[PDB]
């Protein structure tokens, strides 16, 4: 029954930081790394960023290498992704991940347009 | 380090019997990862390693590959499962790339 | 005045010196016997990392040995090759009589480099360290030791009922680990899988869990590359601990079984 | 991937000091014990200095009072300061890290020479 | 302390034949607990820092070409390069990790010829 | 009981050195005999978990005294404390003056 | 959770009195409890302590000869014989349990014996 | 043997202030001092493990600070229940007790 | 626990024709077998002493091989009262005898 | 369990401990006590040919030593000095507290190279090798041991008849050999008689033949020497 | 067998510089227990007995002045001249007294310039 509950969105123009959050329940947070996936609207997802299992190490997708940010506090079950550099073409759906190896659990997108 | 699913779309009948097949550019030891999306709603994965099928799959959705080469077979199709699928490697975890998948649609 | 247990009857019952209870008969001196029991046993925290901090260094007591006549099975048992950074000596040789523990089920050989402040290493709970019917106070170079707690027993009537017959294989494994600052609390471990290709190692780590990463790093981990030696940080990524119970705690049974794909692996740099 | 960079190399008058700075880049600087190799120019290699990760100093006979080694982890970075500096002294001073837990040198840095 | 000498100061020899470098140290450095013998080769190009080419007598880093091939035991060890090249000229070091005071041998410098 | 202590192992398997009287083929001969690690044996006292897991808790009461002990001797190796707990035994109940009725002295009539 | 004391009493100059302490909520035999009086207005001082199984009992320096202390682990209560009694002996006697530095942990409700 | 001092022999303060009560050995103590609160005419409780672990259920308010020779117990915020007597006692040798301090 | 396991558990021969017979050793011992042929009947005689020397008596036929773990008796030739159950006794450890052989024709 | 030997009335009963007889006493610890018979008493060949045989080497067994109060004079003793053919010792050099064994008559000095297999020689028999009241179950270079056998005695009631006075002068002779292939079936052994005159050994030599074999011979010399059946009683008959 | 060796054959120095003089022993003769070393520095000038500098490696003689300090401990020493008068151009020897053979290392001959 773990939910994954994605947050933030919402509608910015190119160029202003936007900060998105998943909420995480039902399983521990501590020993899962996790994923930020984003889906375009009708291209296909594509993945951005993972963070490790205690979120010392994380990796982003190429196009994203710096642009992008991921962070995660285990306290609170929530992790964050820093939207640093907005361009047009970030615009799409955005989902989270339960596993790092395998994306398990996806909770159900936020919707990020750039505009 | 390159997954792709050989058939790029396919159309089948509401119980027709479809395989999809993913094509892989190194060879990956069962750790090929089977996730199925339905439109406008968020992926699930059903193989965790080309064969182990997860829990709250349907047993039709049964697909098996070693090496270079991966299958996803179903059985007897059904109305929800015309929705794309998708291929993951394990072996070269921090570029993991998606690549678009199959169209299951119908036939 | 070393309390000394007397078992009456398959209950353990301390002497009481004072006392002289007429009860209990010491026929001869091979009712009296020294038990050496592990402190794996105790419920102890077993793994080299946790292990390592009750383990200490001081200098200016001299070292004292004791003889256990018999002893516990240890499932985990230390064997440590430390030297000073510089590449001098940290643990003295072992003398001519000591040698490495008899029956091991893993071995846990520390290889590395770290502070060494003391002329020897002590247990800072008051253990003895055991080696092979000696029970010492000083961890010694290079041989197989597992750190417990001598009791001396005096066995019932001599009846060939303790310690002669069981009323009711030996294959030891050893796991080998590199080591930075030994000794000390900033101190780093590395799982040595094979020569190329070294796991970073946390206290969660089991014997088995590190027996079967080393399968799975074989199987299906790329260990070998030109880069170099690897380093991988690894993660069971199940919701479940891994090993929260002890070796003997519900016989191990019912245990889930991390399958490869569940391990998690990058590389830290 | 390993980055050692020295700097601080210069000419010292003979009974001065010197202070010797090692960057490091591309791994955990913490966890290894870092070390200071001398060569002088006809001698071949030689071992000046050891730090381990505790901040523990081991010299050999020749500095071991003249030098004190120093890292601080923060800034990834290794000093060595070579006060009382002789003649002999003279050479291309390496920081070399140690394989973890094991005394060989791995990776060395691009050596700085001091003249004395 | 274990003092490393290595007995050919200078090797000239052609191209693609074998080359071997002798080390020879004070006491063994052969540990007995792990038979180990803990000796380490070292090749400096002109002006380039040493970089480690054998640990652990025999066993080859990770970069080093299968050429390089380093044997002995006990107090005598030896590095031979199976097909000497071009760019294999350079002074080739040893290092014993066995005792107190990390020494290196005196260079070897090979040649082409 | 033991839950003082924080876990008590149920199970002991005990490895011992042989008994004397078992042996009897041409292999106490150190030339023709088992190696070091071969001389050991084995059992098992799983049946019974009272008494070993009182016996985990009387090693980790008796390590203070046998630590005093050690640190008043002078012993690099001590292998008297056996030899000297029968002593104390036997001084103790047999000391001398000892009443043949008597509280001191064991000795019972009939 | 409960440790109980009993015995308090007069006790003229000499003479002996047994100081009965006893466990509730606790094994007493696992548990290495001790004795601890507290002269009135003069502070604590630590008298004797008992091994878990009996076999070692510890006195303080100025009752070594005088008290004898043993442990009836079966009935969970703790007895200390104080023996040949002396006039600074008048005050509260508490029993407490062992902890991580010797340290009392859980202490019984004090009893009064006076000389 | 070793000598245990209390420096604050007594010492009066308000609720919400900042006080620290220092345990002297006279011989340095390898952090094996523990603190007990003794309300006036109730069984002393425990407070500090060993110089800083704070005992399970005591407030989060006492702090334990510890060193090899000088120890010292803060109470941050002086709730009236925090106000009775403290004490402490070595664990190196003989478990000797300072004398008390008054609050 | 040394096994003694006596491979030819029945073994059939005619007479005047050589016939080996082994006894397998668990682990190594050090030519410390024993043979003995039991008549049905009677009591069992000694054969072959630490695996190779022949017993005073015995007639030279009977010959004996030994080493850590393997061991074999061979009767060059079978006259009919070399006819009985031979017995491979471990002397290492323990003393435990073979299941047995008994030779007949 | 070690069988203990109750001497009374002049006569030997190994003690029954089961029966608890009560016809020995222990009034003191001086009755007992440990006495190390030599192995020669007991009949076997003494001479260095087949003395070797005995000794074999073996590896893996730690040396135990016990020590034994009191001994019998050794007719023939050996002190061994053998080198592998590099000079790598081949024997354990002598604990501290080991010293050669007392009161021998004949001290068979063999110095040479063998094969060692074992970091330590053991004896074949089981017997211990004798050394100045240590009895060790391994051979030490350079110190003269007797093959003997320790017994442990209670002696009879304080009387102190027995091994406190003689109920009812040394001169120690050191013969010299060297040998090859020590330790194995292929040894060959040559008396050194001189430093230049040699003579190869056989078996059937005895100490005294090899003593007058230095009168009889008057680019080392080894001789094959010639002299029935020489000294078939034993050293004592 | 302790053998010193002074590591400069030959030290030309200006007036007034300091000059180091290197003193490498095959064994350490730090002794334990008193924590001193058991070294000694001699001073021949050219045409004249030796003269005692420096003992217990860095202990001062009375006449000796104070330009001449000794240092170093464990198997290494160094004499360091702080200001190289002309009068002190001369050869230098160690010596060792922790072991019985009492030996000294080769002369180092100091020239000013
Ligand atoms: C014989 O058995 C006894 C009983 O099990 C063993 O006692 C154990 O000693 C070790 C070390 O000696 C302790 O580990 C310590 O843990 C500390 C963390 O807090 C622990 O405390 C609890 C103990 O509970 C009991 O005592 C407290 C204190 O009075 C009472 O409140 C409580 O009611 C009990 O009476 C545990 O419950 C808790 O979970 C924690 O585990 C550490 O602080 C401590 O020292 C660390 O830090 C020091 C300062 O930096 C440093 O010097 C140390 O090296 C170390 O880093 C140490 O880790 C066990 O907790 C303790 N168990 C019990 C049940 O008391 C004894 O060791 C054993 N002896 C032998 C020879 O076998
Ligand atoms: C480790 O101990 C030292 C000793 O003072 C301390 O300085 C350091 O901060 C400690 N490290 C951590 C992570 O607590
Ligand atoms: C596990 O490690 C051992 C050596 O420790 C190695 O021989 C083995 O191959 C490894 N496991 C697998 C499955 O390869
Ligand atoms: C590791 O090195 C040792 C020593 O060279 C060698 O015997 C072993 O085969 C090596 N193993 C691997 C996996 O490289
Ligand atoms: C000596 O023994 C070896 C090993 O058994 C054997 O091979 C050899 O034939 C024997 N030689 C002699 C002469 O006994
Ligand atoms: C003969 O050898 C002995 C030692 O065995 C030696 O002392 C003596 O000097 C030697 N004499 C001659 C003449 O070689």
């Amino acid at each position: 029954q773990v939910q994954l509950v994605e947050s933030g969105g919402g509608v910015v123009q190119p160029g202003r930081s936007l900060r998105l959050s998943c909420a995480a329940s039902g399983f521990t947070f501590n020993n899962y790394g996790m994923h930020w996936v984003r889906q375009a609207p009708g291209m296909g997802l594509e993945w951005v960023a993972v963070i490790w299992h205690d979120g010392s190490d994380k990796y982003y997708a190429d196009s994203v290498k710096g642009r992008f940010t991921i962070s995660r506090d285990n306290s609170k079950n929530t992790l964050y992704l820093q939207m640093n550099s907005l361009r047009a073409e970030d615009t799409a759906v955005y989902y989270c991940a339960r596993n790092w190896n395998l994306f398990d659990y996806w909770g159900q997108g936020t919707l990020v347009t750039v505009s | 380090i390159q997954m792709t699913q050989s058939p790029s779309s396919l159309s089948a009948s509401v119980g027709d019997r479809i395989t999809i097949t993913c094509r892989a550019s190194q060879s990956i030891s069962t750790y090929l990862h089977w996730y199925q999306q339905k439109p406008g709603k968020a992926p699930k994965l059903l193989i965790y390693a080309a064969s182990t099928l997860q829990s709250g799959v349907p047993s039709r959705f049964s697909g098996s590959g070693s090496g270079t080469d991966f299958t996803l077979t179903i059985s007897s199709l059904q109305p929800e499962d015309f929705a794309t699928y998708y291929c993951q490697q394990s072996f070269s975890t921090p570029p993991i790339n998606f690549g678009q998948g199959t169209k299951l649609e119908i036939k | 005045s070393i309390p000394l247990g007397v078992i009456h009857n398959s209950t353990l019952q301390v002497s009481d010196v004072d006392k002289l209870v007429c009860r209990d008969k010491l026929s001869s001196t091979n009712q009296l016997r020294s038990v050496g029991l592990n402190l794996e046993g105790n419920g102890v925290a077993t793994d080299v990392p946790s292990a390592t901090k009750r383990w200490g260094f001081r200098s200016g007591v001299p070292p004292k040995v004791v003889n256990y006549e018999a002893g516990e099975w240890a499932e985990n048992c230390y064997n440590l090759e430390i030297k000073k950074p510089d590449g001098s000596e940290c643990l003295p040789a072992a003398p001519d009589g000591i040698r490495g523990f008899p029956r091991c089920r893993y071995v846990h050989k520390v290889s590395g480099t770290g502070p060494c402040a003391g002329d020897f290493a002590f247990h800072k709970e008051g253990a003895f360290f055991l080696y092979d019917r000696l029970a010492s106070t000083v961890i010694y170079r290079g041989t197989t030791f597992a750190e417990g707690v001598v009791a001396f027993l005096i066995l019932p009537q001599a009846k060939k009922d303790f310690f002669s017959s069981h009323p009711l294989g030996y294959y030891s494994t050893t796991i080998r680990y590199q080591a930075t600052g030994f000794g000390t609390n900033e101190t780093e471990y590395l799982f040595e899988v094979d020569n190329l290709t070294y796991v970073q190692l946390e206290s969660r780590f089991t014997p088995q869990f590190l027996l079967q990463l080393n399968e799975t790093i074989y199987t299906s981990g790329k260990r070998s590359n030109t880069t170099g030696k690897l380093i991988w940080k690894v993660n069971p990524e199940i919701d479940t601990t891994i090993g929260e119970w002890a070796f003997w705690e519900t016989k191990k049974n019912l245990t889930r079984k991390i399958r490869s794909e569940e391990l998690s692996f990058t590389v830290v740099n | 991937e390993v980055q050692l960079v020295e700097s601080g190399g210069g000419l010292v008058q003979p009974g001065g000091s010197l202070r010797l700075s090692c960057a490091a880049s591309g791994f955990t600087f913490s966890s290894y014990d870092m070390h200071w190799v001398r060569q002088a120019t006809g001698k071949g290699l030689e071992w000046v200095s050891a730090i381990g990760t505790a901040g523990d100093t081991y010299y050999p006979g020749s500095v071991k009072g003249r030098f004190t080694i120093s890292r601080e982890n923060a800034k990834n970075s290794l000093y060595l300061q070579m006060n009382s500096l002789r003649a002999g002294d003279t050479a291309v001073y390496y920081c070399a890290r140690t394989w973890f837990g094991e005394l060989y040198f791995d990776y060395w840095g691009q050596g700085t020479l001091v003249t004395v | 302390d274990i003092v490393m000498t290595q007995s050919p100061d200078s090797l000239a020899v052609s191209l693609g034949e074998r080359a071997t470098i002798n080390c020879k140290s004070s006491q063994s450095v052969l540990y007995s607990s792990n038979n180990k013998n803990y000796l380490a080769w070292y090749q400096q190009k002109p002006g380039q820092p040493p970089k480690l080419l054998i640990y652990w007598a025999s066993t080859r880093e990770s970069g080093v070409p299968d050429r390089f091939s380093g044997s002995g035991s006990g107090t005598e060890f030896t590095l031979t390069i199976t097909s000497l090249q071009a760019e294999d000229v350079a002074v080739y070091y040893c290092q014993q990790y066995y005792s107190s005071p990390l020494t290196f041998g005196g260079g070897t410098k090979v040649e082409i010829k | 009981i033991v839950n003082a202590q924080p876990k008590c192992n149920p199970n002991l398997h005990y490895w011992t050195t042989q008994d004397e009287g078992a042996a009897i083929g041409l292999a106490w001969i150190p030339y023709f005999g088992p190696a070091a690690e071969g001389i050991y044996t084995e059992g098992l006292m799983h049946n019974q978990d009272g008494l070993i897991c009182g016996l985990r808790q009387l090693a980790n009461e008796t390590t203070q005294a046998l630590q005093l002990f050690l640190r008043a001797t002078t012993e690099l190796r001590t292998f008297s404390i056996l030899n000297r707990k029968a002593i104390d035994f036997l001084l103790q109940r047999w000391g001398g003056t000892c009443h043949i009725l008597g509280p001191d002295c064991c000795i019972e009539p009939h | 959770v409960q440790l109980v004391e009993s015995g308090g009493g007069l006790v003229q100059p000499g003479g002996s009195l047994r100081l009965s302490c006893a466990a509730s909520g606790f094994t007493s035999s696992s548990y290495a409890m001790n004795w601890v009086r507290q002269a009135p207005g003069k502070g604590l001082e630590w008298v004797s302590t008992i091994s878990g199984m009996g076999g070692s009992t510890y006195y303080a320096d100025s009752v070594k000869g005088r008290f004898t202390i043993s442990r009836d682990n079966s009935k969970n209560t703790l007895y200390l014989q104080m023996n040949s009694l002396r006039a600074e002996d008048t005050a509260v006697y508490y029993c407490a349990k062992r902890g991580y530095p010797h340290s009392f942990d859980i202490w019984g409700q004090g009893t009064m014996v006076t000389v």
